[PDB]
């Protein structure tokens, strides 16, 4: 019992119940454990649920406390494939436009998010003062190409985080004269023109649109990013 | 059982093989066909390691070792119990790591993400075939590989370095313990960064990401960004893994001395090589 | 199919001079040049920095370290710039010899200058590690940073302070010398029987190697998840998106268990503290406790 055998007993004494605290802390968002029809599951596992904390949000913007009554709050278009658990779910209709699978998204709150300051932290760059193109290929003007190899519009504005100084959406303007945004990390700017893999030209219209042209919300982002990343499972069947 | 979130995710496709044969879960586990590849692999190596713990004569978790083939067979096959248990397990790991992998993609595919993990895996898997598979069969035997044992593959890291001296001195060897170090301390400041600013002092509001940059340029004068730091510490766990398995595939087949004797060429450059004085001189 | 590595298209705006709160903008230098080089890779920003009475104090204490190895490396080279450069990484400036215990009066040629290093070394590491504090002070924030920092501050005083004090003699510090403390780490494995046998040090092992598997992790699940703005994460912690419920689903998928975006990061300090904080304690027990970690190993 000398005390190097004591230190290293202690230590593994220390290290268990620090991961059961790290694993209660990582319990704070999706649980408790639902059936596939909604209601509570028996086996929750071993680890309890931790207990509530409150984050106070800036900018008057409320407090969130976590863990809480969950709530997709927005309709789930899919539909059993099994009477046992386990086993897909089926879209019952256009999954890319009832939001579901890979073209999912969140009902995060309908604001823009804020910087340090409280102002939108993004904005289309012929709304930011003093922004530009620094380095690499300018996109504005070029065509957008779609899987298919059709044009869907052209590039008319870049939404920049203006904090981070970076570029997070192409504005591309449709043959309709509309407008949608395009998450930069889905896009590849070439020499003489912007190709889009996850989506064909006729599928830029199914693109959510914002209702102000000059923020983007939270909801906003999440609708239009999934629906474009849902293009890549749902979109393939016309993909050159 | 699933997340409050989860069903809305979990649709059908996105698998590479089989369509929808192996398209469902069990719990909150994903299998598709690579799922069942792992299983079958992972089950078929653990079996020959209980058998070879059998042949060994012991239970005892921290006792069972199997090695390789002796140096004499070359890198041919070897018997069971010598070194063909090791021959058998490693291909059976190799199969449980790349269908691991596989199995990653066809996540990715059904969640609609990036492919960035399961190539990130794959150089852990790149470093283990360096010294299992690579290195040996440059050096023409089996038994340059380790042994599969908890404590007698810490005395192989031993014997392997100390015949070349202080491993120390091996040049990747450095660079690659510089990107461990480094990485490590990249993600402790990356963790408490994030921590201060969603809990923050008592009586405050959550922070913002401004002040996780104003944070860093106050303190070292420069904010990588909430983007660059995620780039960055998969860069250098993945240069420290890289350059582990380039200190290695090097060591014994292009470089059999030691370690310390690589520093001459800087010593002994005929110029400088005898100005007396210093510790060279 | 692009993969977010390397920015596309760099822009640039008016600097961002910060957050105020309660930093003194006075100590607040001005706004340095932009860097292409780095906006590929993060933000092109350089500057501002903070340079208050710590900054100073742990500038000029850690470049009076740095100028008193400097001196020793040149007296060594006998004052010839080439033998410098030749032998720049056999130089080394040793503790004093075991004679001369814990004194301070070892003349500066054997171990004196050492120690006069060692002092503005560790004025400059704690001065430091309270800048940290009061940067994140300043703004509100909370002080896991400092935290973190004293984790490895706890190995460096270990290695140079707190053991070679317990043992009675400085000479068990570690040398000033790029190899030559390579080769004192050697030694010290040798003379204590076999670090690998050391369990505090097979802990920091775990730790270390599991450091580079959580951040390949995080770091691929984060670029993963950009097409959705993962990378925003307290804006994720406050709404959570479809970012976070991706990442979380792909791992509960792979392993079974998955974290949230604010635990993912509890995981990520206490993987890194860790680290520094069992392998000073392995060095601790070193030749105060047990003086060989293979046959203590093998009675336990
Ligand atoms: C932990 C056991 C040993 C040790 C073993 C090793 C080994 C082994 C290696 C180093 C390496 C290095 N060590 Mg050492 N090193 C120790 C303690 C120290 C201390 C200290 C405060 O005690 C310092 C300042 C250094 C400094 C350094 C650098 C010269 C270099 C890269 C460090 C790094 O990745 O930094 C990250 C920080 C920033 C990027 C900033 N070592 C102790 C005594 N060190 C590597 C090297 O290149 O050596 C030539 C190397 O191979
Ligand atoms: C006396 C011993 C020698 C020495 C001899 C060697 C030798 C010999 C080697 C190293 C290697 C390494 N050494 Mg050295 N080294 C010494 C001193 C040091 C010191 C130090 C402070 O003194 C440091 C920091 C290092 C650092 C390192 C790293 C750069 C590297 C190990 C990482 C690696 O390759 O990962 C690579 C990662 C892997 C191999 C992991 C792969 C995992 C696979 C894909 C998946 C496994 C799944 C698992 C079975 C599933 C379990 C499932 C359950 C659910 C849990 N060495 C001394 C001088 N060193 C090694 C190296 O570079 O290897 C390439 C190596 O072979
Ligand atoms: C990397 C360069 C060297 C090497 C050098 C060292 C040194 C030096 C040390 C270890 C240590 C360990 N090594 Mg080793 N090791 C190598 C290759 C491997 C491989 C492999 C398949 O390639 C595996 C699975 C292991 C496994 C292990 C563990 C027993 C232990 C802690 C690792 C850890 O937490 O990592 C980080 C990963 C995590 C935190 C994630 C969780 C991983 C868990 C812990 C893996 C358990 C694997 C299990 C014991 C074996 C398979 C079980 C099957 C069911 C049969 N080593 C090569 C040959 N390894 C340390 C120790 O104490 O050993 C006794 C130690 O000091
Ligand atoms: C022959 C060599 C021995 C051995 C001897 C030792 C010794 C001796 C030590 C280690 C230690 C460690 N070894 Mg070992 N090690 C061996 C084999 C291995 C192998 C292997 C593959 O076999 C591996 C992977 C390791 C790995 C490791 C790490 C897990 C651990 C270092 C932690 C760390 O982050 O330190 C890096 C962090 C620090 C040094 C802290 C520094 C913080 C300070 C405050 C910062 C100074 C800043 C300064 C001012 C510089 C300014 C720069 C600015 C840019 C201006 N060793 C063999 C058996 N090893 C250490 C340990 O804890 O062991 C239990 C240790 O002391
Ligand atoms: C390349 C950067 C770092 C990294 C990254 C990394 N590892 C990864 C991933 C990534 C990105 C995954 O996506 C994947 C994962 O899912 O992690 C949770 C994984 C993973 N990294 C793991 C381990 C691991 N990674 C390590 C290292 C690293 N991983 C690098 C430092 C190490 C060490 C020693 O440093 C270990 C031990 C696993 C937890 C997991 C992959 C699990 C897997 O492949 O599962 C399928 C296999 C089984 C279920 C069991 C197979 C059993 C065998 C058939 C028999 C055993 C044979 C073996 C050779 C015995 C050896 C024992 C002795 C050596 C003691
Ligand atoms: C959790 C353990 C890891 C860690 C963490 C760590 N290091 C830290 C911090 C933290 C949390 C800081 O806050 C502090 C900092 O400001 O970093 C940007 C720092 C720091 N870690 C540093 C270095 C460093 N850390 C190391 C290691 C580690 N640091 C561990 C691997 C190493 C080695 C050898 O591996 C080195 C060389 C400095 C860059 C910085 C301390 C600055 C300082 O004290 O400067 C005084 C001297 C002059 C200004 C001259
Ligand atoms: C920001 O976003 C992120 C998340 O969401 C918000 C995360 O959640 C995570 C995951 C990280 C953690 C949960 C932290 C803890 C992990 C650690 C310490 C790594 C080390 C991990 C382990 C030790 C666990 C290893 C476990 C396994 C390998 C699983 C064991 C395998 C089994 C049981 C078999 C697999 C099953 C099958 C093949 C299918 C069944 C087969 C049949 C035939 C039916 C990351 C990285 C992240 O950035
Ligand atoms: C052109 O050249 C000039 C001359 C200008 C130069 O500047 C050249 C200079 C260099 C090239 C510098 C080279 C630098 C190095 C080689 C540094 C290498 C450092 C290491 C390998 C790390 C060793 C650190 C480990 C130790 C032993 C640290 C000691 C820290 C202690 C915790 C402090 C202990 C304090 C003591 C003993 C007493 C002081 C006072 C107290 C109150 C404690
Ligand atoms: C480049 C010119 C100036 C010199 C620089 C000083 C040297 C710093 C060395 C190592 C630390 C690496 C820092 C990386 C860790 C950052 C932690 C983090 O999370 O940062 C994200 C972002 O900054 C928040 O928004
Ligand atoms: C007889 C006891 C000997 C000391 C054992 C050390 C084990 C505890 C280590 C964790 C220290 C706690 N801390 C500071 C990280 O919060
Ligand atoms: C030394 C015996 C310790 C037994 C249990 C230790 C649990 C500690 C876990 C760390 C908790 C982290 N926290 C709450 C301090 O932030
Ligand atoms: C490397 C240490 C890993 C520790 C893992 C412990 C956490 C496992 C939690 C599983 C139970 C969670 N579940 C299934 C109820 O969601
Ligand atoms: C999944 C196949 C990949 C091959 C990698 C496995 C290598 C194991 C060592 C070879 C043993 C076979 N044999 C009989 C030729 O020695
Ligand atoms: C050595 C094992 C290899 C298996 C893991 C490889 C996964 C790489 C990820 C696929 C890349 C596909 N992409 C997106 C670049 O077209
Ligand atoms: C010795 C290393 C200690 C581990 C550090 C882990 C961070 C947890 C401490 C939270 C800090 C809380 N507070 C009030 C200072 O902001
Ligand atoms: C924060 C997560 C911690 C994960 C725990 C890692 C445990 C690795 C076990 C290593 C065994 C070392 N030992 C005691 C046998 O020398
Ligand atoms: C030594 C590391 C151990 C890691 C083991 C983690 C197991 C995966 C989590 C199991 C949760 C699934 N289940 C069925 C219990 O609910
Ligand atoms: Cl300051
Ligand atoms: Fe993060």
């Amino acid at each position: 019992f000398d005390l190097a055998s004591l230190a290293i007993y202690s230590f593994w004494i220390f290290l268990a119940g620090l991961i059961y605290y790290l694993q209660t802390e990582n319990m704070r968002e999706g649980y408790p454990l639902e059936n596939e029809d909604g209601t509570p599951a028996a086996n929750q596992g071993p680890f309890p649920l931790p207990k509530p904390k409150t984050f106070i949000l800036p900018h008057g913007r409320g407090t969130l406390t976590v863990p809480g009554p969950e709530s997709e709050d927005r309709p789930i278009a899919l539909a059993r494939t099994a009477v046992s658990e386990g086993f897909p779910h089926a879209p019952t209709g256009d999954p890319m436009k009832d939001g579901v699978g890979p073209a999912s998204w969140v009902a995060r709150r309908d604001l823009p998010e804020l910087d340090g300051h409280g102002h939108n932290k993004i904005k289309p760059m012929k709304a930011a003062a003093g922004f530009h193109v620094s380095a690499g290929k300018n996109p504005i003007g070029l065509p957008v190409r779609g899987c298919d190899l059709e044009i869907a519009g052209k590039v008319v504005d870049i939404w920049v985080d203006i904090p981070e100084q970076m570029a997070r959406f192409l504005e591309v303007e449709l043959k309709d004269g509309s407008t949608r945004l395009l998450p930069m990390q889905m896009v590849k700017v070439q020499s003489n023109r912007v190709h889009v893999n996850a989506l064909s030209s006729d599928l830029f219209a199914g693109i959510p649109t914002i209702k102000s042209p000059t923020e983007v919300t939270l909801l906003e982002e999440d609708k239009i990013c999934g629906y474009v990343a849902g293009g890549l499972m749902y979109a393939a069947p016309k993909r050159k | 059982a699933l997340l409050s979130f989860e069903r809305k995710y979990r649709v059908p496709g996105g698998t590479l093989v089989g369509g929808n044969l192996f398209d469902f879960w069990v719990g909150p586990f994903y299998v598709g066909f690579f799922g069942v590849a792992t299983f079958f692999f992972a089950a078929l190596g653990i079996i020959l390691i209980a058998w070879s713990a059998v042949l060994q004569g012991t239970w005892n978790p921290q006792l069972i070792s199997v090695y390789p083939p002796a140096l004499e067979y070359g890198l041919g096959g070897a018997p069971l119990a010598k070194g063909g248990l090791w021959q058998i397990i490693t291909i059976c790991a190799t199969g449980a790591f790349v269908s691991w992998a596989l199995r990653e993609v066809e996540i990715c595919r059904k969640l609609g993400i990036g492919y960035h993990i399961p190539f990130a895996f794959a150089f852990a898997i790149l470093a283990y075939l360096t010294l299992v598979l690579f290195r040996p069969v440059m050096m023409g035997a089996w038994g340059y590989a380790f042994p599969y044992g908890i404590w007698t593959h810490l005395d192989w890291v031993s014997n392997t370095g100390y015949t070349y001296g202080n491993f120390h001195y091996n040049p990747a060897h450095m660079i690659a313990i510089t990107f461990f170090f480094t990485n490590a301390l990249a993600l402790a400041l990356h963790g408490a960064l994030v921590l201060s600013a969603a809990n923050p002092e008592k009586g405050k509001e959550m922070r913002t990401p401004d002040h996780e940059d104003t944070f860093f340029r106050d303190l070292v004068g420069y904010s990588i960004g909430t983007l660059g730091i995620h780039r960055l510490g998969l860069l250098l766990s993945l240069s420290a893994v890289f350059f582990s398995a380039l200190c290695m595939i090097i060591t014994g087949t292009i470089w059999f001395d030691q370690w310390v004797d690589w520093w001459q060429w800087w010593v002994k450059l005929p110029w400088w090589a005898n100005i007396p004085g210093g510790i060279n001189g | 199919e692009y993969q977010n590595i390397f920015t596309q298209v760099q822009v640039r705006g008016p600097a961002d001079l910060g957050m105020t709160e309660d930093v003194n903008l006075a100590n607040r230098s001005g706004v340095g040049p932009f860097s292409t080089l780095l906006g590929w890779f993060g933000n092109a920003q350089l500057g501002p920095i903070y340079l208050g009475s710590l900054g100073v104090l742990s500038l000029f204490s850690g470049l009076m370290w740095f100028f008193t190895i400097g001196i020793w490396f040149w007296y060594q080279a006998g004052w010839n710039p080439a033998v410098f450069l030749r032998d720049l990484f056999f130089f080394s400036l040793e503790p004093p010899a075991p004679e001369y215990g814990l004194s301070f009066a070892a003349p500066l040629k054997e171990g004196g200058l050492w120690l006069i290093a060692s002092f503005f070394m560790f004025v400059a590491v704690w001065s430091w590690w309270g800048r940290t504090y009061l940067r994140a002070q300043a703004l509100g924030m909370g002080k896991h940073t400092a935290w973190a920092f004293l984790s490895a501050i706890w190995l460096w005083m270990v290695l140079g302070f707190i053991r070679p004090i317990l043992m009675g003699s400085w000479s068990e510090a570690v040398p000033y010398g790029i190899f030559s403390h390579l080769d004192w780490t050697n030694n010290f494995s040798l003379v204590h029987g076999n670090l690998h046998y050391n369990p505090f040090h097979g802990l920091s092992i775990a730790f270390l190697y599991g450091s580079a598997l959580l951040f390949a992790m995080h770091g691929a699940t984060i670029l993963a998840v950009s097409r959705f703005g993962g990378e925003r994460e307290l804006e994720q912690i406050a709404d959570r998106g479809t970012a976070a419920e991706r990442a979380a689903l792909f791992w509960r998928w792979t392993m079974g268990f998955n974290a949230t975006m604010e635990g993912i990061h509890r995981w990520a300090i206490w993987m890194a503290v860790l680290v520094t904080l069992t392998g000073g304690i392995g060095i601790l027990l070193s030749g105060t406790v047990v003086d060989n970690w293979y046959v203590w190993g093998q009675n336990h």
